[PDB]
């Protein structure tokens, strides 16, 4: 019902051959560099950093998904404790470094992104 | 001292990038020489002088004691 009544106006209007072939986005190298900026100003350090990873049409990417379920999440808004399932967690729990970590998976149909993400 | 006190920067934005990327000597070689030259002649355009202060002292010290010294007895003639 969707189908059918699914407008089509406009046909589609590109080649159907190899010369339509080549990609609209680019093949992209990852590059391990550094950017910082230091505003003084602001309240407290905010600190992410990441990893080349899996194209997203990869399925190299699945199994970090359980790795990074390892890492998993922390804040200082939940429950706390040291007895809590996470390393960096408990940390936070202890020396309070991390107000908050988290590992973002930004995976592109290229090159992906593993990393982490967090306040301290 | 540790990095917790050192100044209050403000704003600074860097660009850092990876050694294992970027090559060891990136235009080490034609960008690299001008700026030894430029910089050395800087060092000697100031320094040189003193060099050749020594120079002359050590040169005409050195034959001062020289012909002070050997060339006495042809200056005695203890023949007289
Ligand atoms: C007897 C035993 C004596 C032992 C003495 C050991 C020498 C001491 C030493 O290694 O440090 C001096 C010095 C330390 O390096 P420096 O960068 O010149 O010092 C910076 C200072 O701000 C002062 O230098 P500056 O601020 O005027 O400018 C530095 C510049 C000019 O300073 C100089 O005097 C050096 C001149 C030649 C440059 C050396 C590179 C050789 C190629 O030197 C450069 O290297 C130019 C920049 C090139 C960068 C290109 C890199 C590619 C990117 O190196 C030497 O000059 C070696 C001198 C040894 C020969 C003495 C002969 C006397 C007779």
């Amino acid at each position: 019902q969707l189908l059918d009544l699914a407008q089509k106006h406009f046909s589609s209007l590109s080649g159907t051959y190899v010369e339509d072939a080549v990609p609209a986005f680019t093949p992209c190298r990852f590059t391990g560099s550094e950017i910082r900026h230091r505003d003084d100003a602001l309240p407290l350090a905010h600190v992410a950093i990441a990893v080349e990873g899996p194209g997203w049409a990869n399925p190299d990417n699945v199994p970090l998904q359980v790795a990074n379920a390892i890492i998993g999440h922390y804040d200082s808004t939940y429950g706390g404790g040291t007895h809590m399932s996470s390393t960096l967690a408990s940390v936070a729990a202890t020396r309070k470094l991390c107000q908050s970590f988290q590992t973002f998976n930004i995976c592109y149909a290229e090159t992906g992104l593993l990393g982490a993400h967090f306040v301290c | 001292r540790e990095f917790g006190h050192l100044t209050r920067m403000r704003h600074v934005i860097t660009y850092s990038l990876s050694p294992f990327e970027q090559r060891a000597f990136p235009h080490y070689f034609t960008k690299g020489i001008p700026n030894v030259l430029r910089r050395t002649r800087a060092c000697i355009l100031r320094v040189a002088p003193p060099f050749v202060v020594f120079y002359l002292v050590y040169t005409w010290g050195t034959q001062e004691f020289e012909k002070s010294k050997r060339k006495n007895p042809a200056a005695y003639e203890n023949d007289k």
